[PDB]
């Protein structure tokens, strides 16, 4: 998201006082856009929460980077300033819909901006997962002792490589020990790692002996 | 009067003034790459017999100092303008239109000369380069020296964080370096744009991260 302003002025000529949204300094305007975008994000994750058999997807939003202009030439404030947003999608959300929502936040503030997508990947729920699901379930109850529980939302609402497999028709799930690093967990119990390796092996012995 | 002779000399140099300003403003010279512009001014001063020297910290970013020597017994006057310009074609992060025209070129239209490179500062520099030429070539009587000081790095670029050294230095290697290394005189007129209004106070600055 690049917000435009201007005209550029050498610091001894900058007009003051001026309303934030009218500032010639694009950094100043962006700061106002950021709090509007944070509230939009607060409501986004709730509006687009969606439950699937494979888990509940809670799609979140973060502002991951900002810049404008360059640190080694600061005697003129920037005519532009960019923000970089990570916006997670549930499998059923079109990226263009999200872009218009953001274009609208900007429009409500009366700002001139460019909202440009530079990454798009689709999320998927597995189709025909039952054989792997079952093979794993059997192994899990043997090694861990109880039925499996429904996954925590953050671990359903990220990017993991189940997506490429699913996209290409290889039914796929994710499973391992410990809390996610995004959490952030910083360790594994050696005993749990051993448990997992056992589950992985058992899963293989079931599944790899079926005829396709 | 020996003054009027110079004025009529200057009336005849309108064309060299224009040409010098345009040729000079046309040179790519944002802060950090003022070498080529320095070279032009050096060679200009040499042709006109001002005996120039390159005074600098780097061989491609330097100040140019030459003189119009006096008969003896007078006060020295410096004329000062800077060789660097504001916009680099690089700067897409500060300007909406980094590659306009007014940002990088310089041309004579109507009775004007256009280009940021001319207003700041190639510009007032052309004005006194010509003025110096008129005085010399009109054989004006001067007891004191006229010092011609063309500097690099006037504009407020400064190094910070990981941006260090040659590419980001400015004022530390500009005028104060020239003065500390010979370019001294009794008085100094800095030729930049006011509206024919003299100023002799200026501000300091502190940069905060
Ligand atoms: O699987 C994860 O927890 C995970 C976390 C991050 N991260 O916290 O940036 C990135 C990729 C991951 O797979
Ligand atoms: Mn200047």
């Amino acid at each position: 998201v690049t917000v435009f302003a201007g005209p550029s002025r050498y610091t001894p000529y900058v007009p003051r006082p001026v309303a934030a949204l009218d500032s010639p300094n694009a950094i100043v305007r962006m700061a106002k856009l950021v709090e509007a975008l944070e509230e939009w994000a607060d409501n986004y994750e709730k509006r687009y929460t969606r439950e699937y058999g494979g888990g509940t997807v809670v799609p979140k939003v973060a502002i991951g980077a900002i810049r404008g202009g360059v640190p080694y030439k600061i005697y003129r404030f920037p005519e532009l300033c960019s923000i970089y947003m990570d916006i997670r999608l549930n499998p059923d959300t079109n990226p263009l819909v999200v872009q218009r929502e953001v274009e609208a936040v900007v429009s409500k503030l009366g700002l001139k901006a460019e909202v440009k997508p530079f990454l798009f990947r689709r999320g998927y729920e597995a189709q025909g997962i039952e054989p792997l699901q079952n093979a794993l379930e059997v192994a899990h109850r043997e090694v861990v002792g109880r039925p499996t529980e429904r996954p925590g939302s953050p671990e359903c609402s990220m990017w993991r490589d189940t997506n490429p497999y699913n996209e290409l028709g290889i039914p796929s799930l994710t499973y391992g020990c410990g809390g996610g690093a995004g959490g952030g967990n910083t360790y594994f119990l050696v005993d749990d790692m051993l448990k997992a390796a056992k589950v992985y092996a058992m899963t293989a012995m079931d599944l790899c002996n079926r005829t396709p | 009067n020996d003054v009027a002779k110079v004025m009529k000399t200057l009336d005849g140099m309108r064309e060299g003034l224009i040409q010098t300003a345009v040729e000079l403003g046309s040179i790519e010279a944002p802060t950090g790459r003022e070498g080529a512009a320095g070279d032009y001014v050096y060679e200009w001063m040499a042709r006109n017999g001002f005996g120039p020297e390159r005074v600098g910290v780097f061989d491609d970013r330097f100040n140019v100092v030459g003189r119009l020597r006096g008969t003896g017994g007078g006060a020295s006057l410096s004329f000062n303008s800077h060789l660097d310009t504001i916009m680099a074609r690089e700067d897409t992060a500060r300007f909406a239109d980094a590659n306009d025209r007014i940002y990088h070129e310089a041309w004579h239209e109507e009775g004007r000369i256009y280009g940021y490179s001319v207003v700041n500062c190639k510009g007032p520099m052309a004005c006194w380069l010509i003025a110096a030429k008129a005085l010399k070539e009109a054989g004006a009587a001067l007891k004191g020296d006229v010092v011609l000081t063309a500097v690099c790095g006037e504009i407020d670029c400064e190094p910070v964080d990981e941006f260090q050294g040659h590419d980001y230095l400015a004022e530390d290697i500009g005028a104060r370096y020239a003065i500390s290394h010979g370019a001294i005189s009794d008085y100094a007129l800095v030729a930049e744009a006011t509206n024919f209004k003299p100023a002799w106070v200026e501000a300091g600055k502190v940069f905060l991260k």
